[PDB]
């Protein structure tokens, strides 16, 4: 039934509250609970522990050190190690020591804090600054690509506009928390958890416990939001429960409360972007020269190929005939950054549109019009690049940018808003549109792969199971509905299982917006060879080719005669035929060199546009989304209804970025926004008063699941319309250049309302 | 102890132990897992249940309230909002055709919002869920499955539960709790709760000796006295609000930012003056219009201005034994404005709050009520500022050539929420604000048409 706008596949067990996650999980009498024990330094070796507190604490069954751990001690998605339980020393204020293995979730995170440890306190790394100074880096040394030569294009530049300006981090707030459950099963264990990457947790619980990968299997049903923060943060909870498990003989059950999830968990990369970018009299990009600071924490994690992302969209969506990005993954002593829905995309995007937001007021030109002016050439010369040097042949951007301008009335309205602004001096509105392009594929190639296994019972029912994970994104639905297509048959016959490594082995993350696109193809490729087997029964019981055999709404039809689904299957399986198959699927053309820059990492672009319409206080800096006009590509979309609820999504979740949310340190590295109270994401009232999302539709020019687009996380690139819309507000408040950093907050807008303003 | 109530249309009676354990735990811990934790901060809307009594039906947070609290009372969960034949609220069925769900895990909370919602026909959306949080879907298809299941009659199953019944000291009456106050001076008293929970679930903490004000009637009264209006300590900031939408229309304006409907629905403004935060909205609010404080110490019955309560940070005027009894606000203040500032609208505490209240003898400023929360470590009256205004004419300039003395008045403090600067500069962008608001200025950001 894929393009049918058909729900969710857990939406009533939502809405009754029979949807079980992790915590819900019904598990025996003596299942004992675990809480980490945190670091209170920043930069410190730990002279002294004193656990004796903890043990005598009520509840309490066991008491855990790194010492304690019987072999692995790395939770770390990269080849570079990160210890679950400190080993000697400590690299940030909630780093976990200690674990503690009580009889109730309260009676561990109680005996936790009654700890005795002393400190022999080193300088910490906090700014990106001090990072710099002491070279305090991942990859030693900087990654700097380079398409042409920006010195020498910059150096004859009949316009030219320099800048800098700060964007913070995010963090992910996902509703369930981080979450697992370890039964040891005769001599192996089967992990329960909360996570987006199940193999990972498999690979990581295995080395932790000395066995090998078949002792170990990974079942995941669904997780209350994940938005990257589960591709790799996981790992510390499933360990930690394999390991007490294995020695407490009982089963283990970790979840974090709020205020350990955030203080422990990373967030999103925040960046300070240094730019230098120049134009041509008539306003063609001559070239950008960018300067990447990213703060990747105490540990690696996932922040490589995250920085890889934001130097790749660096480009925004515009051909530059020259670029250069010079790319800084500083160490500092705070938590260890990771994956966040656009994977350092839009971090790279946001520094070519605050760029040529900034190249446009210099020249006192329309930003709109600069940017139609200097987007990718539509499909049919040789085709322009990228500055990674891949072709761009799929760029619909010009026509749909028109579309969504008409639409929603943006020429009037921006009139409308400028008579408006000279009647008001006390409220200022601002409007802005900004692109979306968007590389779809994981930068990491080998991840580009996805399994699938489907059965077939004799009454006729389906049981559909993939790599895939349910964090909300409406996957279950879309890969249900893409078997229920290839097979002929009505979606209700087809059940989806839980995610098992035991099922489908070898997964990668469910990430980088490949979830349905490659398992789509991968549940394809299983039901593709069912269908064939029962088609090929047909036709030589029918006598014929087996491409006559029709199958369609539940119906099979050969030789004029037609029976249901049911009676062909029940007969196939009296011949002796397996009802039972696996798919695979790995995305073609992918090639390219990570060092040099170069080549094809992505398989198609996804593209978008918003127009966003807002309200500021020139007084407190207060601000309010008014409007929003959005129009985005998903391809042949496999389901409007879905694709329609990731962009409203998405977008909130950009502009909430780009807005009330922000990450606080104190000056020894202490988190102070650790609880919802202090860090603020959108609430009801916070969307916008007018919400306009429409798809562009257009199939796919490359051969995907349905010529379908990855929805996933391109959408969220669109919340750059609302940040560039606060701007405009502010420009609209005297001749000077605002300057407004990211986030906007309150604070944050009215700094840059009193720039403009000329006001100290 | 035993206390009784009815748990999804049946009664359930159960045997208190400890008496500080939270709704939320209890009922996870009965296997009904349908409602969900979030933060346990009262602050997402996750853990969202639906009470009824005598005073009618209201969605709270089940991991501030505590056992004793829901004595006698008609407790409704998700399990509970579907009919006992199985078919669908019409909230619920809205919810589904309105793709009002993406990872589900915030669908219980809104689904006992909008039924208790939907109980009392209740339309204001972003008031009534803003206390709901949801990261996945936008929220805008929420708004439609409510605006979609607002055009359907009320759940009669829900509507049966109000012909019912129609350790921790429980006192019924404000005598009763007087005379034990007196001989337990030390003992940890509960309104709402949503101060005092917070102390148990995050700072860890035990309590000894506790008593519920929750269940004293003659203690949550609005009564209109001679001199304005005496309202008790145990009215709940949702009926404060609810009363001051005609007398105080700018209390009331102000109130609706405080919290969210499933606090507002068990905090008090007994619990809010009590607590003493220099971020508490109610006191800046009702010194500004120059309400008295009632305090009582069992028979002992002090009376004073509300900002001469608040000595200093963490120290208030009250004797041992003695505890808030009552407010008292004028019969009118036409002049009284509050401006709450934050980083976000709903849901999230002051950074600095403003409170003006000038009296004009026709251009020339009479008196001058100006009070400020987060501006320092108690809420305090501009001094300086409110002086030097006494006299003068009510325009910008002069307002604009006074405003430097309220960096003498306060000065203010730097954390996550606020710059210092940015504090004593947005104080003084409420004193522009006042002038402007009743010179006939637009000014408010809320109030603007998309
Ligand atoms: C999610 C959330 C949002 C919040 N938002 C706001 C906000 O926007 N603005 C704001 O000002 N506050 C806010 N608060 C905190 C606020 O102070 C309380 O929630 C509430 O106002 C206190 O009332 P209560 O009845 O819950 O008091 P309780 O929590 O019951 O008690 C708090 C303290 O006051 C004492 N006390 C209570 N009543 C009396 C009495 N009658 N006599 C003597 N002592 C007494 C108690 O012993 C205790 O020490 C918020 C809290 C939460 C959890
Ligand atoms: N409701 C919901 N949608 C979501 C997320 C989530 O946690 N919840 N995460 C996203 C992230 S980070 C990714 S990578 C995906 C994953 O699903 P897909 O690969 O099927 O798009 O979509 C996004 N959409
Ligand atoms: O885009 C991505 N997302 C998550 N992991 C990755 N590894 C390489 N690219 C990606
Ligand atoms: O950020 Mo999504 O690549 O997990
Ligand atoms: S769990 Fe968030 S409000 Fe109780
Ligand atoms: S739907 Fe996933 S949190 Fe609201
Ligand atoms: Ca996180």
């Amino acid at each position: 039934s894929v393009g049918k706008p058909l729900p969710h596949d857990s939406a009533r067990a939502h809405v009754t509250g029979q949807a079980r996650y992790l915590d819900d999980l019904p598990c025996p009498a003596n299942t004992l609970h675990l809480a980490f024990g945190l670091s209170t330094e920043a930069s410190a070796a730990i002279t002294g522990l004193d656990l004796e507190p903890v043990r005598e604490s009520p509840g309490v069954i066991a008491v855990f050190t790194a010492a304690d751990l019987p072999h692995d001690n790395d939770a770390s998605p990269a080849p570079s190690p990160e210890p679950v339980l400190a080993t000697g020393e400590v690299h940030f204020v909630g780093q976990p020591i200690f674990l503690v293995a009580a009889t109730s979730h309260r009676a561990a995170r109680i005996a936790a804090r009654k700890a005795r440890i002393t400190y022999a306190p080193r300088p910490a790394i906090l700014t990106l600054d001090q990072a710099l100074a002491a070279d305090s880096r991942f990859e030693g040394g900087p990654v700097i690509w380079a398409r042409g030569d920006v010195e020498t294009a910059l150096a004859g530049a009949a316009h030219l506009a320099e800048g800098c300006f700060e964007i913070g981090g995010q963090e992910h707030f996902y509703l369930e928390g981080q979450a697992a459950l370890a039964l040891p099963a005769e001599g192996g264990v089967v992990i329960h958890c909360s996570s987006q990457h199940p193999s990972e947790i498999q690979h990581k619980v295995a080395h932790a416990l000395g066995l090998a990968f078949h002792d170990v299997r990974v079942e995941m049903r669904r997780m209350g939001g994940g938005f990257g923060g589960k591709e790799s943060q996981g790992n510390h909870l499933a360990i930690a429960c394999a390991v007490a498990a294995r020695a407490t003989g009982r089963p283990c059950k970790m979840r974090y409360d709020r205020d350990d999830d955030m203080v422990i968990t990373g967030k999103r990369h925040d960046f300070r972007i240094r730019y230098r970018i120049g134009a041509d009299a008539s306003g063609k990009l001559l070239g950008a020269d960018f300067v990447h600071l990213a703060r990747c924490g105490w540990s690696a994690d996932l922040s490589l190929p995250v920085c890889d992302r934001a130097m790749l969209h660096a480009d925004g969506s515009y051909f530059v005939p020259a670029l250069r990005i010079e790319s800084h993954r500083l160490r500092t002593n705070t938590q260890s950054n990771t994956a966040f829905r656009g994977f350092g995309g839009p971090q790279g995007a946001l520094g070519m549109e605050r760029a040529i937001e900034h190249l446009a007021r210099g020249m006192g030109r329309d930003p709109a019009e600069l940017r139609a002016l200097n987007f990718y050439d539509p499909p049919e010369k040789k085709t322009q690049t990228t500055h990674y040097g891949q072709e761009v042949a799929d760029c619909v951007l010009g026509e749909l940018v028109t579309r969504l301008q008409k639409s929603a009335n943006f020429t009037t309205r921006r009139a409308e808003i400028a008579a408006w602004n000279s009647t008001n001096r006390t409220l200022a509105r601002g409007i802005a549109l900004s692109p979306v392009k968007f590389g779809i594929s994981f930068t990491l190639t080998h991840l580009n792969q996805a399994g699938a296994l489907v059965q077939i019972y004799t009454d006729g029912s389906v049981a559909l199971n993939h790599g895939g994970t349910e964090m909300g994104q409406g996957l279950h639905a879309k890969m249900v509905q893409v078997a229920a297509a290839v097979l002929g048959i009505d979606p209700v016959q087809v059940r989806i299982t839980a995610t098992d490594t035991s099922k489908v082995p070898n997964t990668s993350a469910t990430a980088a917006s490949s979830g349905a696109d490659m398992n789509g193809m991968a549940v394809k490729d299983a039901c593709e060879t069912l269908r064939g087997r029962l088609a090929g029964f047909v036709a030589a019981r029918e006598g014929c080719a087996a491409r006559d055999v029709i199958f369609d709404a539940g119906q099979v039809q050969a030789s004029g005669k037609s029976w249901r689904f049911a009676e062909i299957v029940a007969a196939a399986y009296m011949a002796r035929i397996s009802l039972s198959a696996t798919g695979f699927y790995a995305t073609p053309k992918l090639s390219w060199d990570r060092l040099r820059g170069q080549g094809r990492p992505f398989l198609y672009f996804a593209y978008g546009a918003a127009i966003t319409e807002v309200v500021i206080d020139r007084l407190t800096g207060e601000n309010r989304i008014l409007r929003t006009d959005i129009l985005h590509d998903a391809g042949a979309s496999l389901n409007p209804a879905l694709d329609i609820g990731q962009i409203e999504g998405a977008y909130v979740q950009g502009a909430g970025w780009l807005t009330t949310e922000e990450l606080v340190w104190d000056h020894c590295g202490r988190l102070m926004t650790h609880a919802p109270s202090t860090y603020k994401i959108p609430a009801f009232s916070d969307r916008p008063r007018i919400f306009n999302v429409a798809l562009w539709d257009q199939p796919n020019r490359e051969e995907t699941i349905f010529r379908s687009k990855a929805v996933g996380e391109p959408p969220f690139l669109l919340g750059i319309s609302a940040f560039l819309a606060l701007h405009d507000a502010c420009a609209a408040c005297g001749p000077h250049w605002p300057d407004l950093q990211a986030p906007a907050t309150p604070e944050a807008v009215l700094a840059a309302v009193r720039r403009a303003e000329g006001r100290a | 102890m035993e206390i009784a109530f009815l748990l999804n249309g049946e009664t359930r009676r159960v045997r208190i132990e400890d008496p500080t354990q939270s709704l939320l735990e209890w009922l996870r811990a009965e296997g009904l897992t349908g409602t969900k934790e979030g933060c346990n901060e009262g602050d997402c809307g996750a853990c969202t249940v639906m009470i009824r009594d005598a005073a009618g039906s209201r969605a709270v947070n089940a991991c501030l309230m505590m056992l004793p609290q829901i004595a006698g009372k008609a407790l409704r969960t998700i399990e509970g909002i579907a009919a006992p034949d199985g078919r669908l609220h019409p909230v619920q069925q809205a919810m589904i055709d309105h793709h009002g769900s993406q990872c589900g895990f915030c669908t219980p909370g809104f689904i006992v919002s909008m039924a208790a919602a939907h109980d009392r026909d209740r339309k204001d959306y972003d008031d009534l869920l803003a206390g709901n949080l949801c990261r996945c879907t936008g929220y805008a298809p929420i708004l439609r499955a409510a605006e979609a299941a607002a055009g359907e009659p009320p759940a009669d199953w829900l509507q049966a539960d109000a012909a019912f019944t129609l350790p921790a000291f429980l006192p019924e009456t404000s005598d009763a709790l007087a005379d034990w106050y007196l001989a337990h001076p030390e003992a940890t008293l509960i309104a709402g709760g949503t101060d005092v929970s917070l102390w148990v679930t995050k700072a860890l903490r035990d309590l000894p000796e506790v008593a519920f004000l929750s269940h004293c009637k003659d203690l949550a009264q609005i009564r209109e006295t001679p001199d304005g209006y005496g309202i008790g300590a145990g009215v709940t900031i949702a009926a404060l609000r609810a009363f001051a939408e005609g007398p105080h229309p700018a209390l009331a304006g102000l109130l609706r930012r405080f919290a969210s409907e499933q606090v507002r629905q068990v905090a008090t403004i007994g619990g809010n003056i009590a607590n003493g935060s220099p971020i508490g909205d109610g006191p800046p609010a009702l010194i500004a219009m120059g309400a008295s404080l009632t305090l009582r110490r069992g028979q002992e019955r002090r009376r004073m201005p509300l900002e001469d309560f608040f000595l200093e940070y963490r120290k208030q005027d009250r004797r041992p034994g003695e505890f808030v009894e009552s407010v008292t606000l004028p019969k009118s203040a036409p002049g009284l404005r509050c401006y709450k500032l934050s980083k976000r609208f709903d849901q999230d505490i002051s950074a600095v709050c403003g409170c003006l209240n000038l009296t004009l003898k026709g251009s020339k400023i009479e008196t001058a009520r100006i009070a400020f929360g987060g501006m320092a470590g108690v809420p305090k009256r501009a001094a300086a500022f409110e002086a030097a205004l006494i006299g003068q004419d009510f325009r910008e300039d002069t307002i604009a050539a006074a405003l430097p003395l309220l960096a003498q008045d306060f000065t203010p403090l730097s954390d996550m929420r606020a710059s210092a600067a940015y504090r004593m500069n947005a104080a003084q962008a409420m004193a522009l604000r006042y002038v402007r608001e009743l010179s006939g200025e637009a000014v408010a950001v809320l109030e603007v048409m998309p």
